[PDB]
């Protein structure tokens, strides 16, 4: 699946107050039984990187970002070899799990998905 | 620059077994691949020499089994060692894939050594089906025939390709010669697939249980996983040693110690433990040819693995839900197994068509949805 | 120590000669020992243990 | 956490006598037995495996 | 998707200073009884339900299974046998 | 009696079937048989019941005498054929098959 | 004479007692069902055999080791 | 299916042989060979064995070489192509009471015994099936079972009828080593005999095993030890980050 798709479903959802009531709170007990935070990734650290949309996006983060992610992944690396998990600073906080690659991916895809339309136009 | 660079032979050598970079992270389950060349090396070594001592005439060849395990100086060890390590070959097949599987080593961009490894598995059943038959007991024979009349299922040339199959009417010489030659021939067929589906994954690397990137933190292949490896061969070797000295015959079926009969027919003829769950599967069908499809795609569907995983994220490790979907997967694929040898019998019956359709809806249904939904709670939940 | 690790360990040479001689002297050891331990846990069964009555 | 000149901490994985002959020696033993009991096995496998293509006792008989 | 060494295809890294020791300066089982004892018990505690949970359902399924059809084919199930066929 | 003669590595179950044992085949009502046929499609002489005796549903011998319906019983999967050699009860979707024979003599058949 | 015959007798009598006296109770039941007119143009004829086997099962369970301490 | 369609299971009797460092005990192989030889070779094969494979098993070279020598077997033609007969060799195999299936069925109202050559792997249970068919023909058959003529009731086989009837009561052989022989005695002997003619091997190959047991488990150790010292500067690596 697409970043994209993701996104737009999430925020159809996010609109229904209906919907948000209930799948809100569910993301979150989710993301605490997944432990990512417990080996200090942030989501968006574990997105799947061997695509060119995502290649692009990555070298599109700012060197400061790309620095810092890429300190988590050899940290958590580190941890996953060790069989230990974060303590401490180490361990994520639901404050820091900001969403630093959503942003250029999304950009990223609506350039490839808009390329893809216009190859498929018809003069009418 | 190292000789190990710069001569081509030895490079290619260096780049799979000495500086192939791996992720500094692989778990044990990393190590079947290691095992399953072991067995691949010890079926080769044992086979070929049980052929020195074989003949493959129907009207000699139980009784040169026999002659093995009499006359043969350690001819026993030969045979209880490639009778024995036919079954380990399959317990880590199943551990490798169920790792590919939960840790998403299918996913792009391995889709290709996962493509070529599903042929592997393919060629790995129809070797120790022809080799099992070479024994010509009772389930040898009685194997044979019921395996291969599922080929006459095959609309309008079914019955002719069986009789083609056979070499006659019915399996007898001529087929067990055929596999003799045919079962010689694809343990070398199998090699050359195991290396290409190497070669495929050598553009990516190994995946890592963690699913990420590994190209920030690589470690060479010797000497780390080297020793690693060692660990779990000499496991492997344990095991190996209590069956084959002190339980030789633990995993097989005491029919196959009374010269095939065409007249007489087994109690219960089974297949192997490792072909059970396909046989489960093929009994869920009440239609022969219905079976027979159902059968084969049981093993073409883990081809579409690719697709129907709809996650942004490679692999189990982090996801809760996925984990215990996969964890039903895996239990009712070994239901199956056990399924595959009971009676046809109530409740067995109505049991294993429930089985035979959670095997089937896992791929079709299941994994799409449940990633799906996962993609979903990862982005809402961590906003 | 030093004069342990200076003869037989310090020239790869040295080292592998050693580890084989070891390996001859266990095996022969070994199958000696095994051979003993054996005919003791199995003692009055075996043919060597009934063979003086024929 | 900041300077790189402070080496993280290894007291607890630190062995005192590091540089000893004594050290390495102990380390070359398990090294060395190991390399002593697959010398010992593989000779024991080859020799038995290689054994079955001398003469069989309905051979010998 | 992957390079060779020294262009492996890494994002650029800096900022990282890397430490360790040598194997011969080492204790190689340096804290392995509490590893053996406790990080065992946390790792084993934290994956037991997905375990536990699937291994229950289906051994329970299998379980009533061969019993049903034990029964089934004794004198009292008689009844019970012919219907089911 | 029922004969086994081993024909091309299959069974072939030759019976000689007596005068009401013709009578009970030719009973059943041909509507209610997976495969709808009377013993006169199946035999060529009344008398002799000539079939391959391997189970059309997995390709096991199914023991004589034995069954429910008294003609042959499949142990494999308990599958039942009859007098004709008829499928009644079980897995089993064929009638057991009749080979080619052809009565040379009235005392010998070829196969 | 034969050491098993005893002890057969013995664990007949002793732990396996309720599975004697069930396979007794059967036997006399079949009897006499065998005896009353009619009873070969029966739709179920009953065996002793399930009762048979719960009996010797139980017995060998109580001999087993016994029996070979004893040749 | 019934119970009494798979026939009744075996006990678990406790075999000398049985145990990750035991042997056969030789003793009862000997008398085995005698009950086989003077009970159930009256129709019953054992076509796998040859004369030598009792020498240092079971007899001695000379032992051995008397029970060949009193049979005839047959020779290569004279010299006018005429058959001849030799008296056996130790690598003669043990001759079969019947020439053909359809003689050994005519013996034995249709039924044909098995060669015991593989008996004892050819049947779940091994010897302990073997020791309680034996042992386990009732007087009488459970009341209501219909025996098919010319068969036996035995509950261990499947099925309840046995083409073969009782064969071992007490003193049917007179043991040469003095035992008595009891019904017991005689199959325990027999069952064990039957063992080992299926496996031969079983002695060596137990010896071999903990060779190698032994072995492998310290190669292990080692193994585990080597690993763990070649991983420890990875496992123990530490990391400062200054963010650029
Ligand atoms: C066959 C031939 C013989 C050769 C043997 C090879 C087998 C080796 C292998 O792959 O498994 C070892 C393997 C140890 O591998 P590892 O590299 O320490 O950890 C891999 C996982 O990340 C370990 O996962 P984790 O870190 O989350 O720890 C969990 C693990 C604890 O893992 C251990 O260290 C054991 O315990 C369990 O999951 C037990 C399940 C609870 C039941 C109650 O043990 C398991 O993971 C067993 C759990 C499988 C379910
Ligand atoms: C039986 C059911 C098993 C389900 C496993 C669920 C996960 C678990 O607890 O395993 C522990 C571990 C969990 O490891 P992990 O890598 O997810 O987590 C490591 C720890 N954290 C999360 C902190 C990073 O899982 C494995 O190692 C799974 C390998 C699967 C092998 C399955 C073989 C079956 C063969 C059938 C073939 C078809
Ligand atoms: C399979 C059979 C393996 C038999 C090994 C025979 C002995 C070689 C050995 O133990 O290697 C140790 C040796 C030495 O191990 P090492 O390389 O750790 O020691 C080098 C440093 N000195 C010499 C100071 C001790 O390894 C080899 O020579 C490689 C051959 C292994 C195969
Ligand atoms: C089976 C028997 C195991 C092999 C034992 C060989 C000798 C073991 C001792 C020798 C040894 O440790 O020396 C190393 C040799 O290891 C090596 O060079 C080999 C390392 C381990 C070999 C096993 C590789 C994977 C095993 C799994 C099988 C693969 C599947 C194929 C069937 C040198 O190496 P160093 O770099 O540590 O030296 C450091 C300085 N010289
Ligand atoms: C092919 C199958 C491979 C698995 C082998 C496992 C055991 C087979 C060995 C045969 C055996 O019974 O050996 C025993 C010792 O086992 C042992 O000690 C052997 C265990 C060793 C494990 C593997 C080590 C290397 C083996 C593979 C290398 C082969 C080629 C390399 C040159 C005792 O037999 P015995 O002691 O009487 O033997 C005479 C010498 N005294
Ligand atoms: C005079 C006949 C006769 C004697 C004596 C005899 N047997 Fe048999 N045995 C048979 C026949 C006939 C069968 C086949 C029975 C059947 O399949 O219904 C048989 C079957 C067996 C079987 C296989 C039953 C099965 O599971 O298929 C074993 C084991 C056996 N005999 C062992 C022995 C041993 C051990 C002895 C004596 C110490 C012995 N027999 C003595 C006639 C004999
Ligand atoms: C992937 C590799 C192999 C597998 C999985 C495999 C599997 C098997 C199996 C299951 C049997 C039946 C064993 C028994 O119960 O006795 C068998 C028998 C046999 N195999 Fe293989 N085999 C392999 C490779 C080979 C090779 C390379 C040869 C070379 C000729 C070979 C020769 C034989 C022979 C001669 C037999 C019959 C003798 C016997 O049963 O032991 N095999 N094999
Ligand atoms: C003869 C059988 C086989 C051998 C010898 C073999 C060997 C290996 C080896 C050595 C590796 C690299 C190390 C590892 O990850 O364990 C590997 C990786 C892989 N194999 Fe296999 N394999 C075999 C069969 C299969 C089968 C049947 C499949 C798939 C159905 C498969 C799919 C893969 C995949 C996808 C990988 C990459 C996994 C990853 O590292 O993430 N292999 N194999
Ligand atoms: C597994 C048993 C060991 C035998 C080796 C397996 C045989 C398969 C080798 C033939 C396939 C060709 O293998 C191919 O070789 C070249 C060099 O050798 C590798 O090339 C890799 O290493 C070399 C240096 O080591 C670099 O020039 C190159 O940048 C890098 O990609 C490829 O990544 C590999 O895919
Ligand atoms: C490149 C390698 C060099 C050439 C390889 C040599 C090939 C053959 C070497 C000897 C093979 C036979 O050598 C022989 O082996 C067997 C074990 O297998 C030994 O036999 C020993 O153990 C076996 C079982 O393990 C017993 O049945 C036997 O009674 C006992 O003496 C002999 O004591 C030895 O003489
Ligand atoms: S094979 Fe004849 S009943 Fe299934």
């Amino acid at each position: 699946a697409s970043i994209t798709s993701v996104v737009k479903t999430s925020e159809l959802i996010l609109k229904s107050p209906l919907l948000s009531k209930i799948v809100v709170p569910l993301a979150k007990t989710y993301v605490k039984f997944s432990g990512y935070r417990q080996l200090g990734f942030k989501m968006n650290d574990l997105i799947i990187e061997e695509t060119p949309n995502m290649q692009l996006a990555l070298r599109r983060l700012p060197p400061t970002e790309s620095y810092d992610r890429v300190y988590r992944l050899i940290r958590a690396t580190q941890f996953s070899l060790s069989h230990k998990l974060a303590t401490g600073n180490d361990i994520t906080k639901p404050e820091e799990d900001d969403h630093y690659l959503i942003p250029y991916i999304l950009d990223v895809e609506a350039e490839a998905f808009e390329k893809d339309a216009l190859d498929n136009l018809e003069v009418v | 620059m190292a000789l190990r660079k710069k001569n081509s032979l030895l490079n290619m050598a260096n780049s799979y077994v000495l500086d192939s970079p791996q992720p500094s992270n692989l778990n044990y389950f990393w190590n079947f691949g290691s095992l399953l060349a072991l067995c691949l090396v010890i079926q080769l070594a044992t086979g070929i020499t049980l052929a020195m001592h074989y003949t493959s005439h129907a009207s000699l060849a139980f009784d040169s089994v026999e002659h093995i395990m009499r006359d043969v100086n350690f001819g026993w060890f030969i045979r209880y060692a490639h009778a024995n390590t036919a079954s380990f070959f399959f317990i880590c097949i199943y551990a490798h894939m169920g790792r590919n599987i939960y840790y998403g080593s299918y996913k792009t961009p391995r889709v290709l050594p996962w493509s070529i490894g599903v042929i592997i598995f393919l060629l790995l059943i129809i070797t120790a089906f022809m080799g099992y038959v070479l024994v010509f007991g009772q389930m040898s024979l009685w194997g044979a025939t019921v395996i291969c009349n599922l080929v006459s299922a095959i609309p309008w040339l079914g019955e002719d390709i069986v009789h083609f199959l056979w070499g006659g009417f019915s399996v007898g010489n001529p087929t067990l010669q055929r596999f003799f030659a045919l079962h010689y021939l694809m343990p070398f067929v199998l090699a050359v697939f195991a290396l290409l589906h190497l070669i495929a994954l050598h553009t990516a690397g190994s995946s890592n249980p963690l699913g990420i990137t590994s190209n920030v933190d690589k470690l060479s292949m010797h000497p780390y996983y080297s020793f690693k490896d060692l660990i779990t061969v000499f496991a492997f070797l344990l095991m190996f040693t209590l069956f084959v000295f002190f339980s030789p015959d633990k995993l097989g079926h005491p029919d196959n110690y009374i010269p095939a009969n065409p007249m007489v027919t087994p109690a219960s003829i089974v297949p192997e433990w490792y072909l059970l769950p396909f046989y489960a599967i093929l009994r869920a069908i009440p239609d022969k040819l219905g079976g027979v499809i159902a059968m084969v795609a049981a093993i073409l569907i883990l081809l579409i693995l690719p697709i129907v995983d709809r996650s942004i994220i490679r692999g189990n490790a982090f996801k809760p839900i996925s984990k215990l979907l996969f964890g039903f997967f895996i239990c009712n694929f070994l239901l199956l197994g056990v399924l595959g040898q009971v009676h046809i019998e109530p409740p067995f019956i109505v049991l294993g068509q429930i089985c035979t359709i959670f095997y089937f809806s896992y791929f079709l249904i299941l994994l799409p949805m449940v990633s799906t939904i996962e993609n979903i709670f990862f982005y809402i939940g961590s906003l | 120590a030093t004069t342990f690790y200076n003869v037989f360990v310090k020239r790869n040479s040295a080292f592998v000669a050693t580890i084989l001689a070891s390996a001859f002297v266990f095996d022969m050891t070994f199958e000696t020992a095994i051979d003993n331990f054996w005919d003791r846990i199995n003692a009055g069964k075996q043919w060597k243990d009934i063979r003086h009555k024929y | 956490g900041k300077s790189t000149y402070k080496i993280p901490d290894f007291t607890p994985y630190l062995k005192k006598d590091r540089n000893t002959d004594a050290n390495r020696l102990f380390s070359y033993f398990m090294i060395g037995s190991f390399g002593m009991l697959s010398a010992a096995g593989a000779k024991a496998t080859v020799q038995d495996f290689l054994s079955n293509m001398s003469a069989s006792a309905d051979v010998l008989a | 998707y992957m390079g060779w060494w020294g262009h492996m295809g890494s994002p650029p890294q800096k900022g990282i200073a890397g430490y360790t020791i040598s194997p011969f300066a080492a204790r190689p089982f340096a804290g392995v009884v509490h590893a053996a004892i406790f990080n065992t018990f946390r790792r084993t505690k934290n994956q037991a339900l997905f375990v536990i949970l699937p291994v229950s359902f289906f051994y329970y399924v299998w379980t009533q299974a061969s019993e049903k059809n034990e029964w089934l084919y004794t004198k009292a199930g008689r009844h019970e046998l012919a219907k089911a066929l | 009696k029922n004969v086994i003669i081993k024909w091309r590595g299959k069974p072939i179950f030759i019976r000689h079937r007596t005068s009401e044992e013709i009578e009970e085949a030719n009973e059943v009502n041909v509507a209610t048989l997976r495969d709808p046929q009377t013993d006169d499609e199946r035999v060529q002489k009344p008398e002799w019941l000539v079939m391959i005796g391997v189970c059309t549903h997995l390709g096991c011998v199914p023991i004589g005498e034995a069954g429910d319906f008294g003609g042959w019983f499949c142990p494999c999967h308990g599958s039942h054929y009859d007098i004709s050699g008829r499928i009644r009860r079980g897995p089993a979707p064929l009638n057991l098959e009749i080979p080619e024979y052809d009565f040379a003599d009235a005392e010998t058949l070829v196969i | 004479p034969d050491p098993a015959i005893a002890l057969h007798e013995a664990a007949a009598e002793g732990p396996c007692h309720d599975f004697k006296h069930h396979f007794d109770e059967c036997v006399e039941r079949v009897t006499k069902a065998q005896e009353a007119e009619d009873y070969d143009h029966a739709e179920y004829k009953e065996d002793c055999v399930e009762e048979f086997f719960h009996l010797q099962h139980c017995i060998n369970d109580n001999t087993a080791d016994k029996l070979f301490r004893v040749l | 299916m019934t119970a009494a369609e798979h026939g009744l299971h075996p006990a678990e009797y406790p075999w000398p042989q049985n145990g990750m460092l035991s042997t056969f005990d030789h003793a009862s192989l000997r008398r085995g060979y005698q009950v086989y030889k003077e009970v159930c070779a009256a129709c019953h094969s054992l076509d796998r064995i040859a004369w030598r494979n009792l020498v240092g098993v079971t007899h001695t070279t000379d032992e051995a070489k008397a029970f060949a020598e009193e049979l005839e077997y047959d020779d290569e033609p004279d010299d006018e192509g005429n058959p001849r007969k030799r008296p056996g060799k130790l690598a003669d195999y043990i001759p079969g009471p019947y020439p053909n299936e359809q003689a050994a069925r005519a013996a034995n109202q249709g039924a044909l015994p098995p060669d015991l050559s593989l008996i004892a792997k050819a049947r779940h249970g091994g010897a302990d099936y073997i020791f309680a068919l034996l042992t386990g023909y009732p007087d009488e058959p459970p009341a209501g079972v219909v025996l098919a003529p010319g068969m036996n009731y035995n509950p261990y086989f499947p099925g309840g009828g046995i083409g073969m009837a009782r064969t071992l009561f007490d003193g049917v052989v007179e043991y040469e080593d003095g035992t008595p022989a009891t019904t017991s005695q005689m199959a325990k002997d027999v069952a064990a005999f039957l063992t080992w003619a299926a496996e031969p091997e079983h002695d060596e190959r137990k010896k071999l095993g903990l060779k190698a047991i032994i072995v492998i488990s310290a190669m292990l150790g080692l193994s585990v030890y080597i690993k763990k010292f070649k991983w420890s500067p990875i496992k123990n690596r530490k990391f400062i980050y200054n963010p650029p």
